[PDB]
């Protein structure tokens, strides 16, 4: 690319506009595209581009399982070893992989870890010997650190649902999905509330996901909160990653959620798997974010972008006036009562240990 | 309970100044005190309390009034328990519920006019404190305030 | 005390035509909106004094509080309504009594044909209407200063020409989040508008408010109607605002008129805040959903006074424990209830 | 004053810096004063610039005394009657007296009210009939609004003193002064706590009244308040002014003594006087207030006037470094606990109505 | 159990003679403020360890056990030298302990272990010379161009946590003069940073309130922290805290970590010094030093449930996660010496 010069822009990007330093800069496309890329990848780094409702754990996964078939098509040159050239490889596909969207915190801990066992093993062991163990060791740390604390967190936090519960949630979180579904068939009686935002409506999916399993809803948008909260008794929240303060960081409006579920006095369960969790700290919602294209808002009707010729459609070439919306806020502890992870419920603010509990079985 | 005037005795009877005060008052006396001093007769894992009722009532005020909370337990009485709100607690009888008046009729320190044994047991034995008024927990393991360590050291009992 | 027991059906659309053709457009919502409802509530009562036929004054009273108590059981909700009513009622009483004591200014010891100042008191009123506006944009640049910024919500006019009278001559930025789904329109335009006026604005999601709060300077609101205990009852979406502007010390400032002030007392919200049609949340194309499922739209919030910090008036600013003063110079407790 | 282009200068002194917008600029010397200034005048004016201490009531009651020698001294242009012409004199008064330190509120609504009685002026009188008319008027001014007032509210201040207290001033208010001493006069047994500040320390001469006295005095810096707060159990604070919301508007380090005292449940009590109450409210302490040079606190050590120099000597000509020193700061009400007028104790919030009660049932 | 109860002033003054030095050093102020606590504390041990006899080594515990205990007599609020020595203690244990399994390989002579002991006490050393390096880093993850920062009373490790920062990023900083004490070290900060182009403005310590209105983050660099994540900042601190408080805005606190201690403070009027008058009010004023009650104290508290996050040399934490930290760095046993 243009090297240092693209990368001295971004660091002058630093301006009066507190939203100077946010990465806008994109790849919605395969043009100019390197070759040092597996198809496999450029799928998925397209599903990431155009999914929208998609990841807030499928990602992890769908980015493994097509890791395997990386390493798997993947063969070392005769000069060097395997372990002595990966990293370079999967290194020139995680930097396309990320102009197509920017890592999730899911993903970038298991790209951490993943570099790591590279490092570790041990060099008498060839390639269809190196090989072998990785997928294990990957397909260990998807049913490990994934699908099981998935199983163990839907069974405890349905343990603290009350027959007679009225419960909130914000947004389809698969994983707080999974809990009200797995909630009906033990034959908990309750009912749910869902609160969907502006602008990919990714609430309506839940309502669908829970009518189709017959759920007493109910479907109001995040701007009547105020009304909504009084029925509510018990609020969930599946969280994008939990910080080492024990803030609570998930999307939009997960903190309006958690503030008058306070000042309403309803519980804030955060439903969050450890592996999300992240020895990063910040304080305010705007230092570390992620940006949705303001276009999307130009859809002034109740659809996705079509036949909506918003007043702001020109926007771009508007002076003084420009869009934008995060899709990532930080919601502080005080608002969240409890964080369940798989190893049990935990206060939000004792998340930096159980990182901690990692680095001893790490070395 | 009653086992303000059981305390006020054994305490009287080391030869310390005492003064009984009932329940219903004691945010009045608040202004007047440095430290406020209760046991425990459990603890959950968030850090709550569980103690004798009236507990939270106080460490309310100690808030509101600016004033330390510290709080007596031993080890072993950890608990597994873990309290959503401040109310979710395992109790055997029903608690706090109401009458049905059909029609019909059936009809100043004023000390003889008081609640039945009856409908005192309607009233709950027991309240809870939630962390962020503990400004202090004291153990054999030692002073805990952080109310994460007490999870941690909880876990490291749960073997 | 409503007029259907004072005067019939056909009776009233004969002598007063315009009040049963008005509470149709009223309940209705052919004419909604605070400002909108006062000056039409206005013209409709300088019709009534310029056609009725009265003796004494209790009498006359008695029927303009009996009319408004159903003039206002139309819809309730736009209190711009009774206010208008509650306002007249001392608007005589204040004139019988004062000329009341020019009688016996030197008498050394009737009572009708002062219709024509009780109607050019009336038309004072709309002339005053019609300005609430231009006499509260001034008062901007006694608070919004250059670089500064500012979150507001919705589409409230008078908080835009709050804004642009600074914008004038001061330079700065402000935040619009859009009042979904019902305030959506009206915002987008706002902006668009606030744009041209060299502002640095910025449209924001409705869900996007606490996200930018922790770098907001001040919150500026323009509300729907201020209760009797100074609570607003404001457009969808406020109380996000509030809460916080409130969690992080921001101040809350309120741009609203004089006349959307109602001493009625917030008893019940449950009896005030309005559902619209769900079709302004979900489409009614997912059949499947709307028949399993429970949809609620309001356009109505509410904020309790004590998260106010500053209301702006026609008038001036006061701090919200002060409201009650402007109530008993402006109103009478006789005509709270109607 | 090249013209009031000069004020488009200040329509450009609304940049980045928070203070950008504040006044500066002052005449601290009669260098090239105008011809219609009066002698009596320009000895204010000085002692305006020049003076400490220079207690918010004082200025108006050395304000008035000397307003009054001006129109005794005044004659009207002749075929012109007095009222017609006095104000722009006036006027042209206090645009000097401004440029020597900008007017306190105490001392504009003074202004404010006179120029209201010239306007209502009898034209049917003559000038030796007029003038000696609004001296009286000046007087029963300083007889009711400030001396009276002063001597209402000691009397109903110190009621609520009770034996065995431990008061806390700060800065020398000479009407806290005022109702401390009355105390000793009257045996009621207590101590007094005096908080002073940089720079000029006004709070020593607090000291000294009070020590002349005999008082159990205390003298510790503001940067010592988390320490001494314990001792105390009341605080008097007297106001430059009290705002319509009900916020105390004094000097610098007037709100960290009630946010302490609140945060340490001791009580908050605003001895101000009615005249010194405004129509206008304050959201941020930078908005409307005034400056004090920055050179001031150049000199480091325990003096003001002595050369002890620092090590900031250069900070005029040293890019990026500025010293300022505020003046005053506004204190919000919900630490206020009463407000002490001659109406009685108020809440402060009640202070708007009282306004109204001179505007109303009054011209 | 002072050594006082198992050695003889002489001896002690004979066989660890710079032990004595630096006591008299302590309760005399001739050495001062934590780090330079630190380093002399551990230099200091590390002659004892250079010239002591001893065998086993529950019998070495009990001296340092003793020493510290006497050490920390002298000037006990000086924190930092008693946390120097519970962690020598666990640094002793451990390698005995570590040193004990690898003996037991087949066996089922216990000493002398001394160069490692001072290998591992200059592993102290030379990683003290290093806590700014490595705090400064962790600057850019926070401040950013054009936020407004409050700071006050001139802390080195908070000075070039923003020098580091201000070398690519352009930004404002507002300095509250430490009054009185740290009245000269801040005005020098201020100038200093200044010519890192940086917009530095210098304000008196009482216009905190008026400033904190338009402050995004507050930056603080203590003296100590206290088991109970408390503070025990220098003069005046808790205003700025309060302040902070007051506004929604954030405290953070940039510090090493061999400032924390597990010490517990029971009763804060035995830990907050107090010193001379003269540095607040002159001595000419006659009248006045004898007619009234004049103080002037050094340090000041804060609670910890007004931080909203530490920067130690190991990271980022909440003060939730500092325990583990002390566990991590010290025992049990050594709280009380």
């Amino acid at each position: 690319t243009d090297a240092n010069l693209q990368e001295k822009k971004i660091f002058e990007e630093k301006q009066v506009s507190i939203f100077s330093h946010l990465d806008w800069r994109r790849r919605r496309t395969t043009e100019n595209i390197p070759k040092d890329i597996h198809p496999a990848v450029i799928r998925l780094g397209l599903k990431l581009a155009n999914y929208k409702i998609f990841g807030s754990n499928q990602r992890c996964i769908d980015l493994l399982k097509t890791f395997k078939i990386v390493i798997q098509d993947y063969q070392t040159p005769y000069g060097t070893t395997l372990s002595r050239h990966l990293t370079t490889h999967i290194n020139s596909q995680i930097a396309y992989l990320v102009s197509t969207r920017p890592l999730s915190i899911s993903m970038g801990n298991a790209i951490r870890f993943l570099k790591l066992e590279i490092s570790v093993l041990d060099i008498d062991l060839t390639d269809d010997e190196g090989k072998e163990l990785l997928l294990e060791k990957i397909d260990s740390y998807i049913r490990d650190r994934i699908i099981i604390a998935g199983q163990v967190i839907v069974q405890a936090a349905t343990e603290k649902i009350q027959d007679g519960d009225v419960i909130l949630t914000y947004l389809h979180s698969s994983t707080v999905n999974d809990v009200l579904i797995h909630a009906k068939n033990v034959g908990k009686k309750f009912r749910v509330v869902v609160v969907d935002s502006r602008p990919e409506f990714e609430g309506r999916v839940c309502l669908k996901l829970l009518t189709e399993h017959g759920i007493e809803c109910t479907y109001v948008m995040i701007s009547a909160l105020s009304y909504i909260m009084q029925e509510v008794t018990k609020i969930f929240l599946g969280g994008h990653a939990m910080l080492s303060n024990g803030a609570l960081y998930s999307r939009a409006g997960t903190s309006l959620i958690s503030l008058l579920g306070h000042e309403s006095n309803v519980p804030v369960i955060a439903c969050c798997e450890s592996y999300k969790f992240t020895e990063r700290i910040q304080l305010d919602s705007l230092v570390y974010n992620e940006l949705a294209p303001g276009d999307q808002l130009v859809n002034m009707g109740v659809d996705d972008f079509e036949e909506k010729p918003g007043v702001l459609a020109n926007w771009k070439s508007v002076k003084n006036l420009k869009l934008l919306s995060l899709k990532y806020d930080v919601t502080p502890p005080r608002l969240i009562t409890v964080c369940v992870c798989e190893m049990g419920l935990l206060p939000s603010t004792s998340v930096p240990a159980i990182i901690n509990e990692f680095k001893q079985v790490y070395a | 309970s009653g086992s303000g005037c059981l305390m006020t005795r054994t305490l009287k009877n080391a030869c310390i100044p005492t003064c009984m005060v009932l329940d219903s008052a004691v945010s009045f006396t608040m202004n007047r005190v440095d430290l406020v001093l209760v046991g425990a007769e459990g603890v959950v894992e968030n850090g709550g309390l569980i103690n004798q009722i009236g507990t939270f009532q106080l460490a309310v005020f100690a808030k509101h009034a600016h004033k330390p909370f510290y709080a007596v337990a031993e080890s072993h009485k950890f608990v597994r328990m873990f309290p959503l709100s401040q109310y979710d607690i395992p109790f055997s009888r029903p608690i706090l519920e109401f009458d049905d008046p059909s029609p019909e009729t059936v009809h100043a320190i004023h000390n003889e006019l008081i609640m039945n044994e009856e409908q005192i047991r309607n009233n709950p034995t027991l309240d809870v404190t939630p962390p962020e008024f503990v400004s202090g927990l004291i153990t054999d393991l030692g002073i805990i305030d952080s109310k994460s360590g007490v999870s941690e050291e909880l876990i490291k009992l749960y073997l | 005390g409503p007029i259907s027991e004072f005067m019939s059906t056909i009776n009233v659309e004969h002598t007063y035509p315009a009040v049963s053709s008005l509470i149709a457009d009223l309940k209705s919502r052919k004419v909604q909106g605070p400002f909108a409802v006062a000056v039409e509530t206005a013209l409709v009562m300088r019709q009534v004094i310029s056609q009725t036929r009265w003796s004494t004054v209790d009498q006359l009273i008695d029927t303009v509080r009996a009319v408004g108590s159903t003039l206002v059981k139309a819809q309730p909700t736009e209190f711009s309504c009774g206010n208008i009513i509650r306002r007249i009622l001392r608007l005589i009483r204040e004139e019988y009594q004062e000329l009341l004591k020019t009688a016996d200014e030197n008498e050394k010891l009737g009572g009708m044909d002062m219709r024509a100042v009780i109607i050019s008191g009336i038309q004072d009123v709309i002339d005053e209407l019609d300005k609430i506006n231009t006499d509260i944009e001034v008062q901007s640049m006694d608070h919004l200063h250059s670089n500064e910024i500012i979150l507001t919500q919705g589409c409230s006019k008078t908080v835009e020409a709050f804004l642009r009278f600074a914008a004038k001559k001061r330079k700065f930025s402000v935040i619009v989040a859009e009042g979904f789904p019902n305030n959506q329109k009206g915002s987008h335009a706002m902006a668009k508008r606030l744009a041209q006026a060299g502002i640095d604005t910025t449209v924001i999601s409705d869900a996007t408010i606490f996200a930018i709060m922790s770098r907001v300077n001040k919150v500026i609101l323009g509300t729907h109607a201020i209760l009797g205990n100074g609570g607003l009852v404001t457009y969808s979406g406020a109380q996000l605002v509030a809460q916080a502007a409130r969690h992080h010390a921001t101040p809350v400032v309120v741009c609203s008129g004089i006349y959307k002030l109602s001493p009625v007392y917030p008893y019940d919200l449950e009896s005030i805040i309005q559902l619209s049609s769900p079709d302004k949340i979900m489409s009614f194309n997912e059949g499947d959903l709307i028949s399993r499922a429970e949809i609620l739209n309001p356009y109505y919030d509410y904020i309790p006074p004590d998260l106010v910090d500053l209301f702006i008036t026609n008038l001036g600013g006061y701090p919200p424990s002060y409201l009650y003063r402007i109530m008993n110079d402006t109103y009478d407790a006789s005509d709270t209830i109607l």
